[PDB]
This record gives C-alpha cells, structure tokens and sequence, in this order.
C-alpha cells in the first residue's frame, strides 16, 4: 500500500469512460505558476 | 509558484477552531436509515 | 461548503459520511483510501474542548452518497467500524497540528460507479502540485455561508495560498502538517469549506496519470470565506509515512 489500491483516482463514471466533469479543467489550467 | 507546503515526512493563547458542527446541526432534516444498521 | 457547486454524480466516489448512530447525525466528511479504510480528521472523533470522544460502536461511514439526508438505498452502503487510529501526536490543545485519523470498517466495502477510493500522493506526485496558485477540489455536506444546508454534496475548487500569506493570516501558530488554500480579495472569486465539511478530502488530478491524490484533510479556519483568511487543512503528504505504519500492522 504505497499510493494507494492498484485502480485509485480513477473515477467509474468519468476517467473509466473517458468524461471529463465540469470543473476539472480549472484544476489543470491552474497547474502553471504564473 | 511557491511550494505551499514541505515535501518531507513527519518523522516523530489563541486556539484554533475545527470545521465541526457545534450546535447540533448534524441532524437537521435527516432521514432515518434503517435500523438493521443502528447496531 | 461556500460558494460551491453541486457535485455531479460520481464526481467524488471516495466522499464518506461519518455518521452518528444515535441521534442519527451528519458528524464529518472523510474519505475512501482502500476497501476497508476510511481517512478522516482526529478531531471529528476526539476534541476534548467540546468534549468530543466517540468509539468505534457509536459510529457509521456512509459512502457513496449524494444527497445529504435522503437514505439513499441501492446506490449508497453503510459500513460498521472495527477500529479507529487517531495520530499519536494529534493536537488539539492550540493549533490541530496532525489532525488525522484512520478508521478500519468491518467488512470491505463493493466498489461501484459511486464508490471508489483515492489515491495518497507519492514524494514525485505530492512535490509537484502542492505549490501556490494551484487549485484543489473541496467536497462536504457542511454550511454554505457563515452567517443554510445543501440538499446535496457540494463542490469548489480552491488555489493553495503560499505559507508566508498564510502564516501573516492568521495569529494562530501554523506548523508544516498543514497548509492553507482559498482565493486572496484582489482575486475576485470566492469559496471555502466551513462546519460540517472537516474531515472531508482536498483532491488534486495528477496530470502525469489522470489519477486523483487526495492532498489535504479539511482541518480548520476562522470562519468561512472571509476576506484575508484561508481555511486549512491537514498536510496528508507529511503524514503518509504513519498512515502506511497503521496499514501494514493492523492490515
Ligand atoms: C475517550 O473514551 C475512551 C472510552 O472508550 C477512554 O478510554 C479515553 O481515555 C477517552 N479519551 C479522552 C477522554 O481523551
Ligand atoms: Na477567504
């Protein structure tokens, strides 16, 4: 048990299907520091 | 950019106050669950 | 949760409730880390001040919920605690500094589409996100302002703030097991987590493999989303190493 169990952070309903939901690309776009 | 917090292990008058219900709130407009559980 | 927004379902499948038996109540957020292991903050089940200190038979974990009342039969599951582990060094008496806690269900609970755990980050994974202006992802069932209950579970997004803003923040002595996020007044925008929201999961999607890290614990503030305060929240990273010792021992 480093991270975690072997299919963690992967969500059935969104990174399972390849789905995004509605806020996560604010999440990515922030990772710059600027 | 700065990193917000310290990429290391914990190796081992003012209080601060916990984002925890105080005043009973936890119950307002619950449903009850069924009571195989309650035990 | 202020200034947030519904949650969309299965948007946070690791989201517990951390439930009181009797009188059935809403007691913390927590979060979902394997089948059986269930991640919350030490003062939701131990905060002498309020004279706090629930055993493992008085509470449930309710995972895989959306609304916050109804008993949502067939899509959540209600598990039963074997065990709970509070951080040897948890302390309550000034600061909350390694506010955290681990609570072993009984039975390992099913995944499904609305159930599934979170990752904890790695050294690589941990060093490259939690850096200032980069936006986390706060769940709960708590207040929506400070000065009134959602019908269901709601989310924001929030920059972590850099420690020296959120040391002159506050007067309260600020430790490394914790870190502060919100959005600063010349930012414009506006959120927080607030009372009934601790113990709940501050998640970060890694752009290396599209997981979720769950970073931080909804720990503490002074009030919600006031201007020129952060809410702040248990440094999971810095506690990993204990939470590893608690899984292989008692595992
Ligand atoms: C909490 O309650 C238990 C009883 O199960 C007791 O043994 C423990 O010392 C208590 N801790 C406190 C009051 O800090
Ligand atoms: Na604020």
């Amino acid at each position: 048990f480093g991270s975690g169990e072997a299919d963690c952070g992967l969500r059935p309903l969104f990174e399972k299907k390849s789905l995004e939901d509605k806020t996560e690309r604010e999440l990515l776009e922030s990772y710059i520091d600027g | 950019g700065e990193p917000g917090a310290p990429i290391d292990y914990d190796e081992y008058a003012e209080v601060a106050q916990p984002k925890l219900y105080q005043r009973g709130e936890g119950g307002n407009g619950m449903e009850p669950i069924p009571e195989d559980y309650l035990q």
